[PDB]
């Protein structure tokens, strides 16, 4: 195996300056390609005496110089492109003398594919012109593909960027323009722009943009220039106003939080018409999707506000942690994205302090990933650096675990340490390793030192605890016996009989910080450092009760003896305000997930919903609905669905009435975002479950809209619910269809496209399915979303099933997203009938969805047993509570 | 009248574009336009978009344009877009 | 009074609630709820409801072996299939045959073959007319 057989660079070369020129030719060439000219020189120092040059290069047509692709300092032997590893390998005749700086220089050409990789181009309709924008996506692997470089995160160097663009357009990069744009003396039809030298940064963070966007600007009190770029037509409507309003306070928040003023001079944000991801943090030229930066108060919901401010806080958080102190190698990726995934919730907290946004971290990350990690098929965080080498092995790291588990464990870290100690540590880390590369162990060194200076007590070193969490998969369920306060932990596996393949060097024993409260008073912190321990702090008598994991800062589930569950339920029904809002969601979701593991009777989980009859807060209603979705989806064709609906009505009926008063018959929204969400959940649930008030009031709103086609009465927050429920009650459907055909705004077009699936009439749905095949009626990228929406409608289930049974070889062989399609279509399956039909469908015949088909089979078997195990008891329970 | 800068490369907000301000039948070659007749009325005409706006400030004057139409009596008054007491117009 | 019991047994199929229909099917198997004498025609009535077409087809095609020991299969299979109008539904019918004829089909044994014929005719008939008939209705319905 030679060096160009390996997938890592040798450490023998360290770059230390770069220069780039790019000319995107936005008009197609004769053969219809879009091509750019590029020039580059890099200066590099020989870190070890050597005689061959190894540099990343992909998909480049080079220009030969001196018979070779590059010019060098002894002579070059020969130059080759080792495509399977993307190295330009350039043998020297002599040996490169160590401790010396040499230019490697090249000129080349490349393609502006619309592949969303490298210096790709995007095209979009503006007015009636298909405008074209050149942009950059450089997530990990693609930076080389715009120009030759030592494309590794550790190989940080300084860039001078120069751009050459059609005179009408504007150019942007990480730094400010070094002087005004000048016509090119070769051709005044082109302008030229040069930028100041970037700081020491890694290649994966560059951006180059050439565009006709227009911008809105503010000068921050901190002196930084902050600037939103968007489509001119969009910006004239003020759709950028909100972003510019929030971005100041957030930036000064982080300036406080890291004790470190913002390192760059400017902070451009740019909203592109289309993007693969939502956003990317490219240092000082942060890029977002339209729908995740622009906001229109006339049409977007409050949910759009919270998405916007959250995403902004995330990508701004990357501008210090991650970009200032960078990761050593991709195996540490979880440290960055998960940490930012934490801080974003603190960041938005500063910008909109009245929304309590910090709470939703519980729903959206902790519990979104507990359900994923609770499988033997999961993986730990800290994989060995040698395991990650190929671009596939790098790309695979961007998953739910790396973000949300990183967020959860770092939140826990910030909670068992004092949060001010975490601040001090983090700040010291950024101060020490600024512009360098580090591994996580350096962070835990700095935290250990700050903890010692504060002399925070801990059972062990911080390195020990965080390696207990960092490098083994899964998490404990803690089990309390309040009769004695005996305590134990065990690895929570959602299938209690699944075979654990991956070993644990700790045999899945964690160290767990346990905050707790007793009868509404907070008790002192306790640590667990073993499989078992006893502490009188958990013993109880008479009417005493305990609750663990206050504010669910700790990443573990909790179980109590039956009697303690009865005590907690009694307290909660007596006065639920005594138990913190979050923990009322926690105590539901724990009961349900434990129930699925046969660690508790499902009757208990259902019991825990009882108090909701007088709950008002968003969190516990959301957690209840999110769990009961499983019951609905399983039983919605069974007889059990009958009683269940009536139950939910009883539960939600008072809540709806409350808002009917507290919104003056829906004439204004609540002022608090959480209350607006609770409103939406109330109307949605009570209506779809069939309170008589909705069949009048929602219908009335919809017919009032039909009377006012240009003057829509329905507040944008409610739109998506009322649309669907009105459709559930031809002329309304045809009205919405002609609206959809006339619909200009994508948010509304999507909302309608969903709501039209709520129709009851099978001939309507079958028309809809037939239209799903017409590329002019629906844009062929989105047909799948329509199919899914029709599938989740209970009437459409069998229709879509027979439809795919008809069409599969067609839409397989020519369409796309078969995976989640098959997921949607099969998940109702619960008896051997459809199991046989599904295995026949396999035998009768799946792209990427092939393994998803296997997934569908597996859970179906579990479903088959689960219903058999529970139906009658669940039925007897609901009929009992039917009253 | 004024406009935002526009056209894909400019601040929507950093400073107005296409300013045009006029005082009715004031002639600069003829100096301050005086109120000779016993009565007069002061009238404002906006010509300008989006969240742009403008207004007239008091400047140093003890009275404001428009407000003077509420039956304030004087011995004499004259108006001029060139310098009396000043009253600057501000766009915001 | 048997007359009203049967009018109701029919009318219960006309519901639009799928879950009502399927709980009704479950009761349709329970002999104490509705007697063996008339379960079959109740299923046929569910099939007459266009929403019940799916239920009854997937029901019978996925569990017919149960019904084969005791339920009249001939008219039931006729009623379930007669909406079939596509070559895919023909495929479904012929695969249900290949899946179950290893036990035969009793009185239905000939009727299924008849259905296999008539569905094919319907397929071509639809191909012959869907546009023209639509055109006519789209005009004269104004
Ligand atoms: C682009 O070229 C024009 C001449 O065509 C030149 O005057 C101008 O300064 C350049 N820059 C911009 C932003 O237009
Ligand atoms: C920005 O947000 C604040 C909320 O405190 C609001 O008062 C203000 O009108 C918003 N817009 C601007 C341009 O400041
Ligand atoms: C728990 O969270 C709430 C926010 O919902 C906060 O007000 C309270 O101070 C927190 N208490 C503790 C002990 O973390």
């Amino acid at each position: 195996s030679k060096a160009w057989n390996r997938y890592r660079l040798p450490n023998t070369l360290k770059p230390d300056s770069y220069r780039v020129t790019l000319r995107p030719y936005l008009t197609p060439n004769d053969r219809g390609l879009y091509v750019f000219k590029g020039s580059s020189t890099v200066r590099f120092t020989c870190k070890e005496a050597t005689d061959v040059i190894i540099i990343h290069s992909k998909k480049l047509n080079y220009t030969l110089s001196q018979g070779h692709r590059v010019v060098l300092p002894p002579d070059i032997d020969k130059t080759e492109l080792v495509e399977p590893t993307e190295y330009l390998v350039v043998h020297l005749k002599g040996s490169l003398v160590k401790d010396s700086q040499y230019e490697m220089d090249s000129e080349f050409e490349g393609e502006l594919a619309d592949d969303l990789a490298g210096f790709y181009r995007s095209e979009y309709m503006e007015g009636n012109v298909r405008k074209v924008v050149a942009t950059t996506q450089m997530q990990a692997a693609d930076a080389r593909k715009s120009f030759p470089c030592f494309d590794e995160p550790a190989m940080k160097a300084e860039f001078n960027i120069t751009l050459i663009h059609p005179k009408d357009l504007t150019a942007l990069s990480n730094m400010l323009p070094k002087g005004p744009s000048t016509p090119l003396p070769e051709d005044p039809n082109w302008n030229v722009t040069e930028f100041h030298t970037t700081p020491k940064m890694s290649t994966y963070l560059l951006a180059f943009i050439v565009s006709e966007f227009d911008y809105v600007e503010k000068q921050a009190s901190n002196g930084v220039l902050i600037r939103i770029w968007a489509r001119p037509s969009a910006i004239a409507a003020g759709h950028g106003d909100y972003a510019l309003n929030v971005t100041g306070p957030i930036l000064n928040f982080f300036a406080g939080h890291y004790d470190t003023p913002y390192p760059l001079p400017k902070s451009d944000q740019i909203g592109l018409p289309d993007f693969n991801a939502g956003a990317m943090e490219n240092w000082g030229l942060v890029t977002y999707r339209e729908n995740s930066l622009l906001f229109d108060p006339l049409s977007s919901s409050s949910s759009n506000k919270e998405r916007v401010v959250t995403v902004i806080a995330h990508e701004l958080a990357h501008q210090w942690f991650g970009n200032l102190v960078t990761i050593e190698w991709w195996n540490d990726l979880w440290l960055n994205e998960g940490f930012a995934s934490y801080v974003e919730y603190l960041g938005a907290d500063y910008a909109e302090p009245t929304w309590n946004l910090k709470d939703l971290m519980v729903l959206n990350d902790v519990y979104r990933v507990m359900a994923v990690d609770a499988l033997a098929s999961s993986h730990p965080l800290s994989t060995p650096a040698s395991e990650i080498n190929t671009p596939a092995q790098i790309s695979e790291l961007f998953d739910a675990i790396s973000y949300s588990k990183g967020a959860s464990v770092l939140r826990m870290l910030s909670s068992f340490l004092s949060e001010d100690v975490f601040k001090q540590g983090l700040a010291s880390y950024l101060h020490t390793f600024a512009y360098q590369n580090t591994i996580y162990l350096n962070l835990w060194d700095h935290l250990q030192e700050a903890v010692n200076n504060r002399s925070i007590q801990l059972p062990t070193t911080v390195r020990d605890i965080m390696n207990r969490w960092t490098l083994q998969m899964g998490f404990p369920v803690i089990t309390v016996d309040t009769s004695t306060g005996t305590l134990s932990q065990e690895h929570f596996l959602l299938d209690p009989d699944s075979n654990v393949t991956r070993p644990s060097e700790f045999n899945y024993v964690w160290i767990v910080p346990i905050t707790s409260i007793r009868d509404g008073r907070q008790q002192q912190d306790y640590w667990l450092i073993d499989v078992r321990a006893q502490n009188d702090l958990f013993s109880t008598s008479g009417n005493e009760w305990v609750l663990l994991n206050l504010n669910v800062t700790g990443y573990y589930r909790v179980n109590y003896d039956e009697e303690n569950w009865r005590k907690i339920q009694t307290q909660l029904q007596r006065d639920h305000s005594a138990i913190p809002v979050i923990n009322r969601a926690q105590i539901i979701n724990d009961a349900f997930n434990l129930a699925s593991a046969h660690k508790v009777p499902v009757t208990l989980a259902l019991n825990n919903t009882l108090f909701l009859i007088e709950e008002r807060q968003y969190m516990p209603w959301e957690a209840a609905l999110s769990s009961l979705s499983y019951f609905k989806l399983m039983f919605d064709r069974s007889e059990v669905y009958g009683p269940m609906k009536n139950y939910l009505k009883k539960q939600v009926t008072p809540l709806f009435i409350h808002f009917r008063n507290n919104t003056n018959n829906w004439r204004e929204i609540p002022e608090n975002l959480m209350d607006q969400y609770s409103e939406v959940n109330a109307i949605s649930t009570a209506c779809s479950n069939g309170v008589p008030e909705c069949e009048e009031m929602v219908s009335g709103l919809f017919k009032q809209w039909m009377e006012n086609p240009n003057n829509n009465p329905i507040h944008p927050n409610l739109r998506s619910t009322v649309y669907c429920n009105a459709i559930a009650q031809e002329e309304e459907w045809d009205f919405a269809w002609e609206q959809f055909r006339n619909a200009t705004l994508v948010n509304e077009a999507d909302k309608l496209r969903a709501a039209l699936a709520c129709s009851k009439e099978l001939w309507i749905l079958n028309r809809y399915l037939s239209y799903t095949l017409n590329p002019d009626l629906i844009r062929k990228q989105d047909a799948t979303s329509t199919i899914i929406s029709i599938t989740n409608n209970v009437i459409g289930q069998g229709l879509v099933w027979d439809f795919v049974q008809s069409n599969w070889k067609k839409l397989f062989n020519d369409y796309f997203s078969f995976s989640n399609l098959i997921q949607a279509v099969t998940r109702r399956f619960s008896t051997e009938y459809e199991l046989q039909q599904l295995e026949q469908f396999k035998k009768d015949n799946f792209g990427s969805g092939t393994r998803a088909l296997e997934q569908a089979l597996e859970k179906t078997k579990a479903n088959i047993k689960w219903v058999k195990e529970n139906k009658e008891v669940v039925l007897q329970w609901f009929t009992e509570n039917s009253k | 009248d004024f406009k935002p800068q526009s056209g894909g490369g400019k601040c929507f907000n950093c400073y107005p574009a296409g300013v045009n301000i006029t005082l009715a039948n004031f002639n600069e070659t003829k100096g301050p336009l005086c109120v000779d007749t016993s009565h007069f009325t002061t009238k404002y005409v906006a010509v300008y978009v989006g969240r742009w706006s403008a207004s007239i400030n008091t400047g140093n004057c003890p009275f404001s344009f428009g407000k003077v139409n509420n039956f304030v009596k004087f011995g004499s008054v004259c108006f001029s877009l060139k310098d009396g007491c000043a009253m600057p117009i501000v766009a915001n | 009074l048997v007359n009203e019991a049967d009018k109701l047994r029919a009318a219960l199929a006309c519901s639009k609630e799928l879950w009502i229909l399927n709980r009704y099917l479950s009761y349709t198997l329970n002999p104490d709820l509705i007697r063996k004498q008339d379960a079959t025609s109740t299923i046929i009535s569910i099939t007459n409801n266009v929403i019940g077409q799916g239920l009854v087809w997937d029901f019978v095609q996925s569990n017919w072996k149960k019904l084969f020991n005791d339920y009249s299969f001939s008219n039931l299979i006729q009623a379930v299939t007669r909406r079939f109008s596509t070559e895919y539904e023909l495929q479904q019918l012929e695969q249900f045959k290949k899946d179950n004829e290893e036990t035969g089909f009793g009185s239905g044994t000939r009727a299924l073959e008849q259905a296999l014929e008539k569905t094919k005719a319907n397929i071509k008939w639809v191909k012959e007319n869907k546009e023209v008939v639509l055109q006519w209705f789209t005009e004269n319905s104004k």
